[PDB]
RNA sequence: CGUCGUAGUCCGGAUUGGAGUCUGCAACUCGACUCCAUGAAGUCGGAAUCGCUAGUAAUCGUGGAUCAGAAUGCCACGGUG
RNA sequence: UGCCUGGCGGCCGUAGCGCGGUGGUCCCACCUGACCCCAUGCCGAACUCAGAAGUGAAACGCCGUAGCGCCGAUGGUAGUGUGGGGUCUCCCCAUGCGAGAGUAGGGAACUGCCAGGCAU
RNA sequence: UCCUCCUAAAGAGUAACGGAGGAGCACGAAGGUUGGCUAAUCCUGGUCGGACAUCAGGAGGUUAGUGCAAUGGCAUAAGCCAGCUUGACUGCGAGCGUGACGGCGCGAGCAGGUGCGAAAGCAGGUCAUAGUGAUCCGGUGGUUCUGAAUGGAAGGGCCAUC
RNA sequence: ACUUACCAACCCGAUGCAAACUGCGAAUACCGGAGAAUGUUAUCACGGGAGACACACGGCGGGUGCUAACGUCCGUC
RNA sequence: ACUAUG
RNA sequence: CGCGGGGUGGAGCAGCUGGUAGCUCGUCGGGCUCAUAACCCGAAGGUCGUCGGUUCAAAUCCGGCCCCCGCAACCA
């Protein structure tokens, strides 16, 4: 359905991402989450991007 | 629903949890005039130590039986009886009473005297 | 202050001898006084409901809880959780200082006033009345009404029957027929 | 629309019965709701699958106000 | 013609018809028509038999009907190479076990009521008897 | 000469309530006029359509016949124009 | 040792719901007040704190009552495992198990640990 | 193809062009945690307000709710409302269940590092059961691997993902 | 405002029916443990070699059909 | 821009 | 029966993507004419076949019942 895929990308400049879904119409504003980067081995901010 | 039954309803989840853990629990029972406290065994029937603002050793000292400065005296008393009988680890059962003011002040006076929670 | 000190002295003793209660606790007490403004056309615009609130803010003297729609229902055209009214609940000091300024000034000042209807009790001892307009109260500065807007009162009481309700309110000098 | 359709059978039910001795981890009952609840040494999973947390013999019983069937355990 | 107003399900399994009846006593009236064998009353049968006994008393009396046709029954139409689903519901039946009371009468005498239930019995497919009420 | 200020108003007077006056054997059905109160419609009228060439149209009052009483009609009279 | 109350339990309607009676020295409840801790999508209603003038009315607890719930045999009936038989859509015989409903009847719970109060 | 009920004979499983219905998604909150709360419906009174809307009280006891079928659950709520947040974490996993196999499901507990809570604790998505697609080929990012004389690179691998 | 021989929700009493109703509930079967006797190890695991995957009727429990069929589709012997 | 009938 | 489509003011039609019913003719009232027709002006009128569901809400989504069309009903 109208429920597209997205990378969340780490703010430490490892190119580690999580991938997840988002409704683009009902929420336009960009998704920002703390999550565990396993390369540096810390919790870190992760921001939206294109899959 | 009167206040006593609603307070038990609040308490019940805490206590069912503390059964399956198998924990010794410091039950407290606040009243407008008084405040009570028991340490109850892992099985959940038999009591090990008690203190309260009725039992006369503690009542003699105090100004008034049902306020913060009473509760600090009772929380002091239960620790000093429990440490005699080899009881360090307990889990503080607030029994449907907000952790705050008088019940808070009981618990923080039991942490002072070194009863671990 | 005034009506509450009046209750403790004059009314308690007088309703003991009338009904023969045994303990002093059984005498009816005035629990609360609930206001209301069942707007219904804030579906039009929410500034009606602000003017509704700020009226009740003036009349009572404390901030009103705006109420949401419990259900949806079609004849009104309402979503569930549309703001469809406001209220205040008055107790303690702010009850009695309102309950004075009802009896004293703003019951006289109703137009075409032939008392208040004594069969408007609900069956276990609480009174309810409309007022057609808010201008009967002092603080509603007339020259500043955008619109005349009615209002309900509801005096809630610790009373068994409507008989003991009509005892208690009549014993404050509450103007009935 | 007409008929023709059913799902695949999900092989629920009790697996280990009372008396039967288990190893911690062993599932005891798969189930949709909580026909049975967890007592002593027993986990409710997330699909309400009930499993041993210790080795021992399974015990069923009834308990509490509502007469609910608890699976518990007697660690040997 | 008797037939429930609405049900849950249009169609029902065939089932069996074993065992003896509940509803053995004559409760409502003085007399009654107890079944002795075992089958199905259709709804047309139950009606045909009411119209016999009603005619026969000249409307004195009161009549109770104790059985209701609430099982539906399907038939396939003519030529239907089997399968292709279950048939349409043609008609309705009650199942009857040995001992069910079917009709009850009072407000007539035992002369007339014997003759009314004889005239009903000829419309029904199952063997029947006359019974009077027992005090316990 | 004063006053009202563009408002359904100190515009408009319909309608209804109350109390009267007069004529008349008699004002219920159904008279006119007065007083107090009430204060509708109506903000210049669609298609269409009428009258008038000078003391005319427009507008303002006055009188008469009929008639106990009952004229916004009818017949007549002058004013302004 | 007895009587009364509070807390934590075991037990899960023989234990509950109603109806009637009763308890305040302590206990408990309502109760008095609120600048402070804290609180209300408004409100000291609740939660909370500071208290102790009043009251057992409500609530709670205790006692009584078979009005409603609740439990409930014996016997018989239904069903059915194995073997056999029929008039074989359904039954019967030998044998083993044996309900549900109902009936008599029972029943106004029983029981533990700790604290406090009155009597002895 | 998948999910739910019945058929199915009180463990599991069990056919038919047998009887009934659903899915091919949604949600950064509708997830996590701490604290609090308890429904439908009907009756009585009350400005405009009517059978139906906000207010008060009483009866009632989940007849309600649970994002969506059905079933089983649910008051310690799994239902409803607030505060703070990202455990809708990474590495693993004793041991179970379920499949012919490919596979699918449950999982205490260990390590790293988070969130809520005073603490005991709880959290590896949602009350559970549908919401899906093997391999090949190719694409995008990363990498202590490889690199056809040697140094690079191209391509290949491994990890993430389309 | 008044009378009603008309339909009559809920509650009350008596009375039946249900595969997809259950405040009840067997017999059997199934899982587990202990104990004799008995059975040519009949259980399980690992290798070599298959065949077979059109079944039929009879009894019992059911679906479907008309409780039609030497009918059809499951279960168990 | 007009128009048909009795 | 197998498949599909359609029932809307009096007539023929549009609206069917849930929250809003339009178009041409006819009817009614007023004008023009000696009168009628044409022509000009003004006003109304639709249980959306029927029963029942779903939703807060149904012309509209979903089911049964009734009528009306169209296509198919073959190989022996």
């Amino acid at each position: 359905g109208i429920r597209e895929k997205i990378k969340l990308v780490s703010s430490a400049g490892t190119g580690h991402f999580y991938t997840t879904t988002k409704n683009k119409r009902t929420k336009p504003e960009k998704l920002e989450l703390k999550k565990f980067d396993p390369v540096v081995r810390q919790h870190v901010i992760y921001k939206e991007a294109k899959i | 629903m009167d206040k006593k039954s609603a307070r038990i309803r609040r308490a019940t989840r805490a206590r069912r949890k503390l059964q399956e853990l198998g924990a010794t629990r410091l039950v407290v029972h606040r009243t407008p005039r008084h405040i009570y406290a028991q340490v109850i065994a892992p099985n959940g029937s038999e009591v090990l130590v008690a203190a309260s603002t009725v039992e006369k050793a503690i009542a003699e000292q105090l100004k008034y039986t049902g306020n913060k400065d009473a509760a600090a005296a009772v929380g002091k008393a239960v620790a000093e009886r429990a440490l005699e009988k080899g009881i360090k680890d307990v889990s503080f059962d607030r029994s449907g009473f907000q952790y705050h003011g008088r019940v808070q002040a009981l618990a923080d006076a039991a942490r002072e005297a070194g009863l671990q929670f | 202050a005034k009506l509450h000190d009046y209750y403790k002295d004059e009314v308690v003793k007088k309703l003991m001898t009338e009904f023969n209660y045994n303990s002093v606790m059984q005498v009816p007490r005035v629990e609360k006084i609930t206001l209301n403004m069942g707007v219904g056309e804030a579906i039009a615009d929410k500034k009606l409901l602000d003017n509704a609130a700020a009226d009740l803010a003036a009349i009572s003297g404390q901030k009103p809880l705006i109420t949401k729609a419990r259900k949806s229902v079609a004849g009104f055209k309402i979503r569930q959780g549309y703001p469809i009214g406001c209220k205040v609940t008055l107790r303690g000091e702010r009850m009695w200082e309102f309950f004075e300024r009802l009896i004293t000034i703003a019951v006289p000042r109703i137009r075409d006033f032939r008392g208040l209807s004594a069969k408007s009790f609900d069956g276990r001892g609480n009174y309810s009345m409309g007022v057609r307009e808010q201008i009967i109260f002092p603080e509603i500065d007339y020259d500043k009404v955008d619109r005349v807007r009615g209002l309900d009162i509801t005096i809630t009481t610790t009373a068994k029957s409507d008989e003991e309700g009509r005892a208690l309110l009549a014993a404050f000098d509450f103007p009935f027929r | 629309t007409r008929n023709g359709r059913d799902s695949e059978a999900k092989r629920l039910g009790v697996k280990r019965f009372g008396g039967e001795s288990v190893l911690a981890g062993s599932i005891i009952v798969r189930q949709r709701g909580t026909k049975f609840h967890a007592g002593a040494n027993v986990g409710c999973g997330r699909d309400h699958t009930l499993f041993a947390k210790a080795d021992g013999k399974v015990k069923f019983e009834v308990k509490g106000p509502k007469n609910r069937k608890f699976i518990s355990i007697e660690a040997e | 013609m008797l037939q429930p107003k609405r049900t849950k399900f249009r169609k029902m399994h065939k089932g069996r018809n074993r065992g003896l009846a509940q509803g053995t006593d004559v409760s409502f009236g003085s007399f009654g028509l107890k079944a002795v064998g075992r089958g199905r009353l259709t709804a047309r049968q139950i009606e045909a038999a009411r119209r016999a006994m009603t005619r026969a008393v000249k409307r004195q009396g009161k009549i109770w009907i104790r059985v209701f046709p609430d099982k539906p029954i399907t038939e396939k139409p003519l030529a239907v190479r089997m399968g292709k689903g279950k048939g349409n519901v043609e008609y309705w039946v009650a199942l009857i076990q040995p001992g069910k009371v079917l009709y009850e009468m009072d407000g007539v005498p035992e002369e007339l009521a014997r003759e009314a239930f004889k005239l009903a019995a000829a419309k029904l497919p199952i063997k029947t008897t006359f019974v009077t009420k027992t005090v316990m």
